[PDB]
């Protein structure tokens, strides 16, 4: 298959959050069939970022998902042509983010072009005050609608102090060619910043994801 | 197949170290703004080296770490052409340069030669 057991990653993200505009570039590697990937991220414009890096990281590719043989792999089937996605992120305090990604491959390496945009984040909330610690692990409900794959997941940021900051993800996954469509299933996620420098200009990011029926 | 997509490179030649050179990759058979496109180079004897890449929308550009800062990839959608601007050339940049694209199948140009002299 064109998706090899080990695939490299390259990405570029341009965006703006509450007016502050930025550019982040990424280099990485992962095992698509194990559902594990690691990314080395770099802020190229807009350092230091005035908002919590956590809101960006799920925007930094469901091809890195361990899929059982009995579930069609919508994402691995889309290649080499690739796929794109569109995501809305509705936070509980009316903060709101919109993101898109265009994913292709070349050789042993994925490429992403990411756009990220957010606004109406309260000036004293956790995102603008950088009071987030991590994303809790989550479960995304995948299901086919309008000939394309859709995913919904309830997300929550653990805050400094112990409380939680909840967000609603709704994503549309559009393959660039015809692929065998699966029925409803779930993807378990865990995303983690392994290491970072003081202002998060250098960040190392890890995700593990596996698909399964309910 | 050559009546489906064609990539035609040009702009190569010989130049002295520290010089400049601007390659062109003229596309035919598909709109250049609908596909990611890459530049490869291949010295004789050694393996091919991925040089640079540009996205469908042209808002993203990627370069190998061996030519960053010096090489620039750009695009003109009206002329349907991808360009590779090469500054501060070094004798190790000597290879045949070609562009490549995937539109249902893999297409590739014939390649233009870049030969960099020492000194």
């Amino acid at each position: 298959s064109v998706i090899k057991p080990e695939m490299k990653i390259k990405l570029r993200m341009e965006g703006a959050v509450n007016g502050h505009k930025f550019v982040i570039e990424g280099e990485g590697i992962g095992k698509p069939y194990e559902g594990t990937q690691t990314l080395d991220l770099t802020v190229e414009e807009g350092a230091p970022l005035p908002f919590s890096y956590d809101i960006l990281t799920p925007a930094f590719n469901r091809a890195f998902t361990k899929y059982p043989e009995d579930i069609p792999d919508y994402f691995k089937q889309a290649f080499p042509e690739g796929y794109s996605w569109e995501r809305s992120m509705t936070y509980e305090d009316q903060g709101i983010c919109i993101a898109t990604s265009d994913i292709t491959m070349e050789g042993d390496c994925f490429f992403y072009e990411i756009r990220f945009d957010g606004t109406n984040f309260p000036p004293n909330g956790p995102v603008m005050q950088k009071k987030t610690l991590k994303w809790e692990p989550s479960t995304e409900k995948m299901y086919v609608e309008d000939g394309v794959l859709k995913g919904d997941v309830e997300m929550a940021l653990l805050l400094e102090g112990g409380g939680h900051y909840r967000c609603d993800f709704k994503t549309t996954y559009k393959a660039k060619k015809d692929v065998r469509l699966p029925d409803a299933h779930e993807v378990d996620h865990r995303i983690e910043i392994l290491s970072h420098d003081k202002d998060y200009n250098k960040v190392r990011l890890y995700e593990h994801a596996e698909a399964r029926y309910s | 197949s050559s009546s489906q997509v064609q990539l035609v490179e040009s702009g190569g030649g010989l130049v002295q170290a520290g010089g400049s050179l601007r390659l062109s990759c003229a596309a035919s058979g598909f709109p250049v703004d609908t596909q990611w496109m890459h530049w490869y180079r291949q010295a004789p004897g050694k393996e091919r080296e991925w040089v640079a890449a540009i996205s469908s929308t042209g808002r993203s550009t990627f370069y190998a770490d061996s030519v960053k800062g010096r090489f620039t990839i750009s695009r003109d959608n009206a002329k349907n052409t991808v360009y590779l601007q090469m500054n501060s050339l070094k004798p190790e940049d000597t290879a045949v340069y070609y562009c490549t694209v995937y539109v249902g199948n893999r297409y590739r140009g014939q390649g233009t030669q870049v030969t960099v002299s020492a000194g």
